[PDB]
């Protein structure tokens, strides 16, 4: 057993971390004051949930969590919420002025009011595991907390934690509910500042969950609530993997040998199925075919672009509940039949298979209706790339008029970090055209 | 010099003190620096009773400063409706142009002076006099907006 | 971002902010004595944003009132809630300012603002967390122009990390025909430029037009004028004194509304427009973008929004307004530029004013404003060409120089907005 630490930073990574361990409470059997029944072992253990969670002498098991945001408002919810006894008080650190949505006030000006004490609690939670294997980072892409502060936290991170691996769960924005205009900017920022620092991201675009939501939940107008039961149900399956036995991505760098094939090409694509609602409690249960075939649709993906568009590198397919190994063998041999899934020729055309037979977790007040079988797709795709090009897109029609940056400049940065920035997202671009 | 002291008594509004200079010799068409007269003082300041003194004096009422001001501009500028038509009745030239080639009507329309600009039609106003970017008073009327400006332009 | 420190300075400061004190005090159950009778747990969520508490649960607004002329103080104190201001906060001169920006600036105006900050010093170092400073003025007479702008000058210089917001109004010979009024507002242009994060541009050319256009009034006074202000007033405060599923602040809305930091001069809207004592989505997002609901005597049509805030109030379908919105956005599709893609930004409050079940607030920042800009610009020309009552200026130890300074920056500042009404994306 290697623990795992979380961090969520900034409104986005708070809230969608407030859903994911309210989920993973649910799955382990832990109840919100802490206390676990099924545990036999008290005050410690080395069992796969010990990964995300410590035990106390009392019995009560805490999140490896730390969660950080630059004003308190969202944090406050989750200090009086459902599983405000869950949580260690200190892990919970609130600034007084938020970013006011500016990567540079995240990473220059406010966001370094906090960073020792933020660092200094890491360093608590670390001193308490036997063998950490490194961090999960939760953040908007658009916050100027979400990405000013986590950037200078990824900074820090890897000097003090060197060999330590660091994942992030990404918040890609989307116009239909996005919060500030300069959006663009800030992604573009903290994914330069960051790349060099991270091992894997897995990014969440806010466009295809919310037209999941509308199409297969049937929610007219969906709310942050709905996205982020349906993330953290997503965020869950990636998980899985860390926190129960198996035999694919059993420790971080498993995700980074499986999902990586070369360092800044570190963003696999997420597909999810099947996602019905609530509603239909009735519905005919979906065979390992047809939920496997879904995982190959664009509408159930996680970050809207066309994997036909573009060639894979890896592909990872993580089943739950009642699957059958020789069915999931007989769908992937249906697959290889099909022009429209092309693997790079330097790469074996294989699928990687996990198969956990426990079914997912339903959380109550959830919109998905209970499955026997569900499954989701890590894939390496030089297809994400149009999600880039869309965000550079963005940032090329503001950034030719100088659009802003002033904001910026005032917060002690550099005009000249915008380009380097650029630079650094063209090139990026370049290398998944180099790929195929 | 008595006509340095009428031209500050006459922006003063010093009535009294205008009677006794002129009866003492002053130079009613005496001129500042900038060719400015007691009347352009007078009509500047809405002193109306010494523009009045003045006219019956043999005040030259088309004068012009050293800007091509006339007393009617200035009144028309300022927005002094009883000295616009005082000037008027003793043959002030209503469409006198200055260095700028404005008129009485351009610089009332200008000011929002409604009043005096319906005046200043009434006693032949050119509407087509054009100022040295080639603006009549209408195309100001029309280039800021002013419909309660255009209507009177148009009656 | 919490606590804001209000300031009203002039006549003009301070009859429309007694009136924003009383439309916002009767919208959060506030009663001219400063007791709570509201039923809405929503109206105490984020008071502290205006008002501070006090001693038996009092609620006293964190107002500075400011004025040369002392009998200003009086008719405030007359009003319905004139006894709810903390009597510390009032600062009155002797004598007033005659409409001349150089003894609200430079004489008068200087010798009083020591004492203004120390009770601005006061209202500060009593916030957990302020924000910055609204101030209400206007920019036609001496003491809310001279004096206010040297004010917004010493606060940037105590306070640079706080944000400096500002209500002015602009004036017009409609409603008051003083020749000297385009100097003092050309004056006061020039010091906003470099001193104010963001203005909204409030028109008196604009209040009259709407009063007797629109609502049929032949001789409208200050009061019919002031209605409007605070509606449009409370309005664009909506999302700093109710939760909703944003936390806005002063910050946030100039990071995400000016692109250019001297276009900051924002053109108010509002809808549906009605007068003192006397409705659908698709109607309210019309309305809402129609040149005779814009507080600023500008046709938007004749020109190119940058960035719009848009605040919608009261019981109607979220779904309904993001289709109106969106249905806008592409059938005037070519009054937005191109090139600052998602810049119309919606937020709905459940709580509507008094007297209205719906209604619309517009904040635009439109290259039109450059219309207001030239038509005070054309006034100020065709008085300084003739040095007309200049003396009254310089004879309080004011340049010439100050005066061409002022006309360059304002002619520049036109140049800037027809620079980006031209620009497009390829
Ligand atoms: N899916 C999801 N997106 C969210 C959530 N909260 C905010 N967002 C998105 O995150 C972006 C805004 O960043 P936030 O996380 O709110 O900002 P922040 O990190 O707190 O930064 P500042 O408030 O600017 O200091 C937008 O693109 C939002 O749509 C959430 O709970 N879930
Ligand atoms: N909308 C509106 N405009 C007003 C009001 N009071 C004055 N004004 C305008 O404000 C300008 C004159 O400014 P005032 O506020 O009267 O002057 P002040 O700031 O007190 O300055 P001094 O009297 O010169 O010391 C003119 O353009 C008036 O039309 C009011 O209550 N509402
Ligand atoms: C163009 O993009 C944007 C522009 C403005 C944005 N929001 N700004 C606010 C701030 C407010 O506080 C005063 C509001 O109260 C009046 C407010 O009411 C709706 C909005 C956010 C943006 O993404
Ligand atoms: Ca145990
Ligand atoms: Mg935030
Ligand atoms: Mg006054």
């Amino acid at each position: 057993m290697r623990e795992c630490i979380s961090i969520h930073v900034g409104q986005a990574g708070v809230q969608i971390g407030n859903a994911c361990w309210e989920l993973y409470c649910l799955e382990h059997g832990i109840q919100p004051d802490g206390q676990m029944p099924s545990d036999k072992t008290i005050g410690g253990g080395d069992d796969s949930f010990n990964t995300f969670f410590s035990e106390t002498g009392a019995g009560k098991h805490v999140p490896r969590a730390v969660f950080v945001d630059l004003e308190p408002t969202v944090i406050d919810e989750v200090r009086t919420g459902t599983y405000r006894q869950l949580f260690h008080p200190e892990q919970l650190i609130t600034g007084k002025e938020d970013a006011a949505n500016n990567y540079a006030r995240g990473h220059y000006t406010i966001g370094k009011e906090i960073i020792d004490l933020v660092l200094d609690r890491i360093r608590k939670l670390a001193d308490q595991c036997t063998g950490l294997q490194g961090f999960l980072v939760f953040h908007s892409f658009g916050g100027g907390t979400g990405s000013g502060f986590t950037s200078l936290l990824m900074e820090r991170l890897s000097v003090d934690y060197g060999k330590k691996s660091k994942l992030e769960f990404s918040i890609y924005p989307a116009p239909q509910v996005s919060t500030a205009v300069v959006e663009p900017y800030n992604s573009i920022l903290t994914t330069h500042t960051t790349l060099e620092h991270s091992d894997c991201a897995f990014m969440v675009d806010n466009e295809a969950i919310y037209d999941i939501c509308r199409r297969n939940l049937d929610i007219e107008r969906p709310t942050y609530t709905n996205l982020n039961r349906l993330i953290s149900q997503i965020v869950s399956s990636i998980t899985a993997s860390l926190r129960f036995d198996g035999a694919l991505n059993v420790d971080l760098t498993e995700f980074q040998t499986n999902l990586v094939p070369y360092p800044r090409i570190h963003f696999p694509l997420a597909t999810y199925a099947p996602v019905i609602s609530a509603e239909k409690a009735y519905h005919e249960q979906l065979s390992v075919a047809e939920i496997t075939n879904a995982c190959f649709e664009p509408a159930n993906q996680m970050v809207k672009c066309d994997p036909r568009h573009g060639k894979y590198m890896a592909c990872c397919l993580l089943y739950r509940g009642d699957v059958v190994p020789k069915d999931v063998n007989a769908a992937i041999a249906t697959i290889k039949t099909k022009r429209s899934i092309q693997f790079v020729d330097w790469c074996p055309t294989g699928f990687k298979v996990g198969i956990n037979y426990q079914p997912p977790t339903v959380v109550p007040g959830g919109d998905l209706a209970k499955v026997q079988r569900a499954v989701c797709m890590l894939s390496n795709t030089t297809a994400i790339a149009e999600a880039w090009a869309r965000l550079d897109h963005k940032f090329d029609l503001m950034y030719a008029k100088r659009a802003f940056v002033h904001w910026y400049v005032g917060e002690g940065m550099e005009e000249g970090e915008f380009s380097e920035a650029r630079e650094d997202m063209a090139a990026l671009e370049k290398d998944y055209e180099e790929v195929g | 010099d008595l006509g340095k002291k009428l031209l500050e008594a006459a922006r003063a509004g010093q009535d009294d003190e205008v009677r006794i200079l002129m009866a003492n010799g002053a130079d009613v068409n005496a001129t500042d620096a900038s060719g400015l007269t007691p009347l352009h003082l007078a009509a500047t300041y809405g002193h109306l009773e010494i523009v009045e003194v003045l006219l019956k004096h043999g005040a030259d009422v088309n004068a012009i400063d050293i800007m091509g001001s006339t007393p009617l501009h200035l009144a028309a500028l300022i927005g002094h409706l009883e000295i616009v038509e005082v000037l008027l009745k003793h043959g002030a030239d209503v469409n006198a142009v200055d260095t700028w080639g404005d008129t009485p009507l351009h610089l009332a329309a200008i000011m929002g002076h409604l009043e005096i600009v319906e005046v200043l039609l009434k006693h032949g106003a050119d509407v087509n006099a054009q100022d040295k970017f080639g603006k009549t008073a209408f195309d100001i009327s029309i280039d800021n907006g002013n419909e309660d400006l255009a209507e009177i332009l148009q009656k | 971002m919490r606590e804001i420190v209000h300031i009203q300075a002039g006549q003009c400061g301070n009859q429309i902010g007694a009136k924003f004190w009383e439309v916002i005090s009767d919208e959060h159950g506030i009663d001219p004595t400063g007791s709570y009778h509201g039923d809405s747990d929503l109206q105490l969520e984020r008071i502290n944003v205006y008002y501070n508490e006090a001693t038996g649960n009092k609620y006293v607004p964190r107002a500075i009132l400011v004025d040369l002329e002392p009998g200003t103080m009086d008719s405030v104190r007359s009003g319905p809630f004139g006894q709810i201001f903390r009597p510390d906060n009032f600062v009155f001169g002797q004598s007033g300012a005659g409409n001349n920006w150089a003894k609200g600036h430079y004489t008068e105006g200087a010798e009083l603002v020591d004492s203004v900050l120390d009770v601005v010093r006061k209202e500060s170092e009593s916030c957990d967390c302020l924000q910055g400073f609204q101030l209400t003025h206007s920019l036609g007479g001496g003491t809310g122009s001279g004096m206010g702008t040297l004010l917004i000058s010493k606060i940037r210089e105590e306070y640079p990390d706080r944000i400096m917001n500002t209500f002015s109004v602009m004036p017009s010979p409609k409603v008051s025909d003083t020749v000297v009024e385009p100097y003092n507002a050309t004056l006061s242009v020039h010091q906003l430029v470099e001193n104010t994060d963001e203005t909204y541009c409030i028109d008196n050319e604009a209040l009259y037009d709407i009063c007797f256009r629109t609502l049929k009034l032949t001789t409208p006074t200050y009061g019919d004028l002031n209605h409007l202000v605070s509606a449009t007033m409370s309005g664009v405060t909506t999302c700093l004194r109710f939760p909703g599923q944003l936390n806005a602040d002063l910050r946030k809305l100039a990071v995400n509304m000016v692109p250019f930091p001297r276009l900051h001069f924002f053109m108010p809207g509002f809808a549906p427009l009605t007068s003192r004592g006397s409705l659908t989505v698709p109607e309210l997002t019309q309305q809402m973008f129609d040149s005779k609901n814009m507080m600023a005597a500008c046709d938007p049509r004749h020109g190119r929004y940058l960035t719009v805030a848009a605040i919608f109030r009261g019981r109607m379908s979220m779904k309904e307004v993001d289709e109106q919105m969106l249905n806008v956005q592409n059938k005037n599709s070519s009054y937005f530029v191109e090139w600052i893609p998602n810049n119309v930004k919606t937020a709905v409050c459940d709580i509507p004013p008094r007297g209205l079940k719906m209604s619309a607030t517009f904040i635009g920042n439109s290259t039109a404003i450059q219309e207001l800009f030239k038509r005070i610009s054309e006034q100020f020309t065709a008085m300084f060409r003739r040095k007309a009552f200049l003396h009254w200026y310089t004879g309080e130890g004011m340049d010439e120089m100050e005066f061409t300074e002022a006309e360059s920056n304002m002619n520049d500042l036109v140049s800037e907005y027809q620079q980006y009404q031209d620009a497009t994306a390829d």
